[PDB]
């Protein structure tokens, strides 16, 4: 905001944007994949109860 | 959902008049906020 | 006889991914006509 | 996760770039809620028998 001019950089802000997004959406991914992954394991704990 | 400047769920507003058919005449500057809604009832 | 008139018409194991399908494929349309954070959604615009 | 201020952080034209743009980050909610009440009753029926 402060350095370079609003109606030029926000191209600055545009490429900022995505990897953020990537990394957000390699969370959601990487927690996913464990994350039905403890109920499978779960399950098999619950029979055992 | 969007975003858009709604109006809320029955929103607080300014009862206002132009009643004569006594001596109520309004008309005033008013101020240019988040999204107007005017409306402008008569039958006259 | 009394399990005749109960299974003529939320079930045991069939009940649950028609749901969940359902859901999700409101959502391909929704994914990439979603963010991406670029000046528009559609590459060839970028 | 709260997404935009996870991107952005308290900015009107970041969110504003953020917006011709559908749902990411509600459906990147609806990903990760809809596994939080799963844990739950993954809690739910490993002990209430």
């Amino acid at each position: 905001l402060s350095r370079l001019d609003p109606p030029e950089a926000e191209v600055q802000i545009d490429r900022l944007i995505t990897g953020r997004l990537q990394s957000l959406q390699t969370y959601v991914t990487q927690q996913l994949i464990r994350a039905a992954e403890i109920r499978a394991s779960a399950n098999l704990a619950a029979t055992k109860m | 959902s969007t975003q858009d400047l709604f109006l809320p769920f029955f929103s607080n507003v300014t009862w206002f008049h132009a009643i004569h058919v006594t001596k109520r005449f309004d008309n005033p500057v008013l101020p240019f906020n988040d999204g107007v809604y005017f409306a402008s009832t008569e039958k006259s | 006889g009394k399990i005749q008139d109960s299974l003529s018409s939320a079930l045991g194991k069939l009940q649950d991914v028609v749901n969940q399908n359902a859901q999700a494929l409101n959502t391909l349309v929704k994914q990439l006509s979603s963010n991406f954070g670029a000046i528009s959604s559609v590459l060839n615009d970028i | 996760v709260d997404c935009t201020m996870y991107i952005c952080g308290d900015s009107t034209e970041c969110s504003n770039l953020l917006l011709q743009y559908g749902s990411f980050c509600t459906q990147l909610n609806r990903a990760l809620t809809g596994i939080a009440v799963e844990q739950d009753k993954n809690t739910q029926e490993v002990f209430a028998q």
